[PDB]
């Protein structure tokens, strides 16, 4: 808000390489998605040692 | 003891060394990081289940005895003497490298 009422759609920018410095083509999408959802997810495994002083992953 | 005569018949250079290193009771001990090697002849920090510092995860260990003797006794030919030279019987129970908590091998050579 605080200016206008405007909407603000997404926008797909591409490229080639890793950096920003090759751009392929960009669209914007009209009809915004009603909801994101980013997940996240690190993996951990258990120590299975044998001398079982502690519990630790 | 000085040697007479040794030999280097074609050997790879490093054959030779632990060929010599097997007649002569020492082992290599080679060090990465380093061109420093310490040989020193064959003669703690007690890791335990209890013990917080070290982790353990397994111990393998094999405890064979098939070739394993318990004399060498070894001799051979005296060319001055002709005796074939009296057995040096060597004792097993020296250098023990596992000591717990808790055959006769015998060569003559013509030479």
């Amino acid at each position: 808000s605080l200016l206008e009422r405007g909407l603000s759609k997404l926008t797909l920018n591409a490229w080639k390489d890793r950096e920003g410095k090759i751009p392929a083509g960009s669209m914007s999408a009209m009809y915004n998605p009603e909801t994101i959802q980013l997940d996240y997810q690190t993996r951990f495994d258990t120590e299975d040692t044998i001398n079982t002083a502690s519990q630790s992953n | 003891s000085k040697h007479d005569q040794l030999l280097q018949f074609r050997l790879s250079d490093w054959q030779f060394i632990r060929s010599r290193l097997l007649s002569t009771n020492c082992w290599l001990l080679p060090d990465a990081a380093s061109d420093t090697v310490v040989i020193r002849p064959l003669s703690s920090r007690t890791l335990a289940r209890d013990s917080h510092d070290y982790t353990l995860y397994e111990i393998n260990l094999n405890f064979d005895n098939r070739f394993t003797p318990d004399s060498l006794s070894l001799q051979g030919w005296d060319i001055a003497a002709q005796r074939l030279t009296a057995a040096q019987k060597s004792p097993a129970g020296a250098f023990r490298p596992w000591k717990p908590a808790g055959q006769d091998y015998a060569l003559a050579f013509s030479m």
